[PDB]
Parts: structure tokens; C-alpha cells; sequence
RNA sequence: CAUGGAGCCAAUGAACCCGGGAUUUCCGAAUGGGACCUCUCCGUAGUGAUCAUUCAUGAUCGGGAACGCUCCGAAUUGAAACAUCUCAGUAGGAGCGGGAAAAGAAAUCAAUUGAGAUGCCGUAAGUAACGGCGAGUGAAACCGGCACAGUUCAAACCGAA
């Protein structure tokens, strides 16, 4: 049994669903969290300085 | 010397080790410790220092005290690479005094109102107790106080987490003017924060 | 000309107004029932007015404090 | 037999009517300039991103 | 968007644009309980949490391109290595918040005698100052301008006025 091929067909099964607040596949089934806009941690939504560049 | 009440108090509250104001702190701090960390109380434990520092017995003022933990602000050592000089963190105090801790606690419990002003009420060895005063910028009686009216502007609205209370202003070295006030006035993040 | 004007309908009373509406909606039914099947409308245009008429309606209902 | 809830075969059902062509009339009357969106999918493809 | 067939609407003035309303499923600050279920359970019909109060009622919660304020806070890199230094209070983070915010009316700056809140711009100036006195970092006052604004509490005395 191999890394590639062989134990890529155990793909079956979901770890992320569609989040709510988003309608975004996101939604973390065992963290309760969505990790594209937060919800299920916080009220805000999450926004980062990082995910876009310094402006200069 | 036809002095007021007020001023009993204060003296009474100059140097507290060596006044009546001893063995009310050994029979208070039992009851302060079993509190909570943000306690409201009926009346202000030094009541000249409130109303100097502007409370009025009046509705719409609260006083509340807060417990603060003593010393600076511990800090998680890095585990990552640093430089040897940002790499210690033991004696390092951050810019945020206990005095401002407490303020911005208060200010987290009470939503709805804004902190006026804080002063120290009384210490022991792991805690600093602190009276801080909060304003209901929504109730009538305040926004008729034509000297407290002051708060129902929107620049108001976030005193003790915007640095804008007198420890606050104290913390953002705006206590002077002059010399040294260079790098702090008009604010710390005017100058890059090279001030303070 | 239109199914039914507004200002007719400020001219209608309550019941009449309640009977419109039932009419309307049996009407509507009926062209929607027959669409069913997919053949097309004999009067395409009279499923969407009859649709809007039924939007005037509720409005004046409204207007008029009747729910 | 996948067990979905209502939302789900929802979401579902609207996927299966987006993977329609356009209509012929659409073509017709646009000149032929439009002739497809990007909503065509087959189902043995990219899964949808729908549950 | 997008002048195809058949109809419909419009001279009871539509379409369209401005203003004012109505409707506005479910989730979402989401707020009656619950979410791998954008739906579901209880219906006794929903003000969830934290608060102010006369317990009548009211406030905060989320979003907003950047800016504003507060606090926390690296490393690459430069020094042709590298540790103080620099990179840099930068990058990033947490809180707060408005159309602006912060600042703000001297326990000030001067010099032998003066000026008279604050902010921002120019200059002072790569000067003073700091620094393996290495590399580098680095002001303010005076002055010339934009704009001009001064006041309220605590207290003394009175005592519910
Ligand atoms: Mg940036
Ligand atoms: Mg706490
Ligand atoms: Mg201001
Ligand atoms: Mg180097
Ligand atoms: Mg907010
Ligand atoms: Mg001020
Ligand atoms: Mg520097
Ligand atoms: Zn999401």
C-alpha cells in the first residue's frame, strides 16, 4: 500500500460543510469553526492584514 | 482652619499606614479579596477623591471597584528565533499601568456607560483595588447635567480603551508639556510610538 | 385595457375585495395547472398580470388595514 | 442512498436544474453571442460543492 | 445584460429617473433551545448575553476602501561576518471608534528685559543629540504660514434654595 494512489480512494468522508454565515465549504465539523469568515468562534468576521499586501 | 468634611478624609487618606485608615484595610481587604473582579459598590470608599475626580451623587453615575493583579505585564517567552535583546521578557513591564487595566475592565463589564476617572482604594500583595467612576451617557438626568453632558458626543463613546482618561493620558506621557512631550503629544502613534 | 385598475379597487369593498383575490388566485392556479403539462398559455402576458394584479390587491388590502 | 436533509437536497435540486443548456430562443435572439455559461458540469467530473 | 414566437402593459399617462411608503422566506450581530442538519424542536407566542434605571423603558453587540486612537510586537536585511545597533515600533496582532479622530488652553518655551492653547505645513537640519562614537538613527525651540476660542468641575461661603 502506497502514499498516492492507494490510500486516495479513503476520500469518502468530509472534514469541512457548507458554512451558514458564508455558503462557503469551510465550516470545520470538529472545530465548529469556519475558517474562510470565523463563524462559530466570533460575531466579526474574520479579516487578517495578511491576507492582502502592505499598501507602499 | 474652617475646613470641610472632604478635607478630614483626605487627610485621613494622605499616609493610610499611620491613620485610622489601617485597621479599616486589615477588616476590609477580607471582604474585598472574596469579591469579585469587578464589584459594584453603594457608596465610594473615599468619597472627597470621587468628587474631585467628578462624581456627584446624582443617577446616572456608577462607582465600581476593580481587582488587578500586581506587577507588570507577563509575557510568554519566544520560541522562535530572536535577537538575545528581544529574546528576555522577565523584566520587562509593558506601558499599560494597573491603573489602566482596571479602567478598561470596567469599562468591558459596563457596556453601556463610559469611565469617568479611577483611584487607588487600597493594595495587599498580589492585588490592586481600584474605584473607577462610569457615567450613563443614556440616562435623562446626565444628559441634562450640563457638566457631564459632555459624554453623549460619539467622540466620547470609549474612553478607557482609546487612552483618554486621566491615567490613560498619564500612560500616553501627556502629563507635561515642554521638554520631553516631543514624541508623545499629539499622540504616541502620531511619532510612530517612539514616544513612551 | 388592465384586469383591474387600483382605484377600482379603493372602489371595491372588503368582501368584494376578498372575492377578487379568490378569484385571482383560482385563475392563477388554473393557468399555472395547465403549464403542467408544458404547453404554453393561450395569454402568456395574463399569467404575470394576473400575478402583479394580485401584488396591487394585497397592497390596497394593506393600505386599508385589513391583516 | 446518501441521508440528506431538506436544505441539502435543496441545495442539490438547484444544482441539477443549473446544469441545463441555454435555450435555443436565447441564442436566437442574441445573435448567437450567447451560447453557454459556465454552470455546465457532468455529474462524473469535479464533485459539486454543494453538502 | 439579450430589438426571438405569442401575449401583456400604456392617453385612467406606463416604461424610465428623484423623493416617500408597502412587501421583505431561512441563516447571518442572529438574539426562545439546537446545529457536519442554512433547516429543525418546543410552543406556555419568545427582551440571548452584559448593563443603567423611577424597574415605565433604554444602551452595547455586526459591517465600513483606507484614515484615527490605545496596547502588544518579530525576522529577513544593513554594518560587505555578527551580538549593542539597524531593519523598526516596521510587518503582524488585540481593543475602541467617527466623519473625522487624537491634541489642546502652560506647574510651557525663553534669557539676562521676551512670548502667550492645540494641530498641520516650511525652515531650523542631516544641525544638536545618540552610536562596536562603526554602519546608521536623529529632534525641538526661535521664526514664516493654514486657522483662530475660549472655558467647565472639586473646594472655600449658602444649605434642598
Ligand atoms: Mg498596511
Ligand atoms: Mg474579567
Ligand atoms: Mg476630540
Ligand atoms: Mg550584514
Ligand atoms: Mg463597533
Ligand atoms: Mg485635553
Ligand atoms: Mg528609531
Ligand atoms: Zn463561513
Amino acid at each position: 500500500m502506497s502514499k498516492g494512489t492507494s490510500s486516495m480512494g479513503k476520500r469518502q468522508k468530509r472534514t469541512h460543510a457548507k458554512c451558514r454565515r458564508c455558503g462557503s465549504v469551510s465550516f470545520n465539523v470538529h472545530t465548529k469553526q469556519c475558517t474562510s469568515c470565523g463563524f462559530g468562534k466570533t460575531s466579526r468576521m474574520r479579516t487578517y492584514k495578511w491576507q492582502a499586501k502592505c499598501k507602499y | 482652619m474652617v475646613k470641610s468634611f472632604y478635607g478630614y478624609v483626605r487627610d485621613a487618606w494622605k499616609n493610610p499606614d499611620e491613620t485610622y485608615v489601617n485597621e479599616l484595610r486589615w477588616e476590609r481587604l477580607q471582604v474585598w479579596r472574596k469579591q469579585g473582579s469587578v464589584t459594584r459598590i453603594e457608596r465610594p470608599t473615599r468619597i472627597d477623591r470621587a468628587r474631585s475626580l467628578g462624581y456627584k451623587a446624582k443617577q446616572g453615575i456608577v462607582v465600581v471597584r476593580v481587582n488587578v493583579r500586581r506587577g507588570g505585564l507577563g509575557h510568554v517567552r519566544p520560541n522562535r528565533g530572536r535577537r538575545t535583546q528581544k529574546m528576555g521578557k522577565n523584566k520587562v513591564s509593558g506601558g499599560m499601568s494597573i491603573q489602566r487595566i482596571a479602567e478598561v475592565r470596567a469599562d468591558r463589564r459596563y457596556p453601556n456607560l463610559e469611565v469617568l476617572n479611577s483611584y487607588w482604594v487600597g493594595e495587599d500583595g498580589k492585588h490592586k483595588w481600584f474605584e473607577v467612576i462610569l457615567v450613563d451617557p443614556h440616562h435623562p438626568v446626565i444628559k441634562s447635567d450640563k457638566n457631564l453632558n459632555w459624554v453623549c458626543d460619539p467622540s466620547s463613546r470609549g474612553r478607557a480603551t482609546r487612552g483618554k482618561t486621566s491615567a490613560g493620558r498619564k500612560g500616553r506621557g501627556m502629563a507635561t508639556r515642554g521638554k520631553g512631550t516631543e514624541k508623545t503629544r499629539p499622540s504616541i502613534r502620531a511619532y510612530k510610538s517612539r514616544g513612551k | 385595457m388592465a384586469i383591474l385598475r387600483t382605484s377600482e379597487i379603493r372602489t371595491m369593498t372588503i368582501e368584494e375585495r376578498a372575492d377578487e383575490l379568490e378569484n385571482l388566485n383560482n385563475e392563477l392556479v388554473r393557468e399555472r395547472a395547465l403549464t403542467s403539462a408544458g404547453g404554453a398559455p393561450e395569454n402568456p402576458g395574463r399569467i404575470g398580470e394576473i400575478r402583479r394584479t394580485i401584488a396591487r390587491i394585497k397592497t390596497i388590502q394593506h393600505e386599508l388595514n385589513e391583516i | 442512498m446518501s441521508h440528506n436533509m431538506k436544505g441539502q437536497k435543496k441545495r442539490l435540486a438547484k444544482a441539477h436544474k443549473q446544469n441545463t443548456r441555454v435555450p435555443v430562443w436565447v441564442i436566437v435572439k442574441t445573435n448567437r453571442k450567447v451560447v453557454s455559461h459556465p454552470r455546465r458540469r457532468h455529474w462524473r467530473r469535479r464533485s459539486l460543492d454543494v453538502k
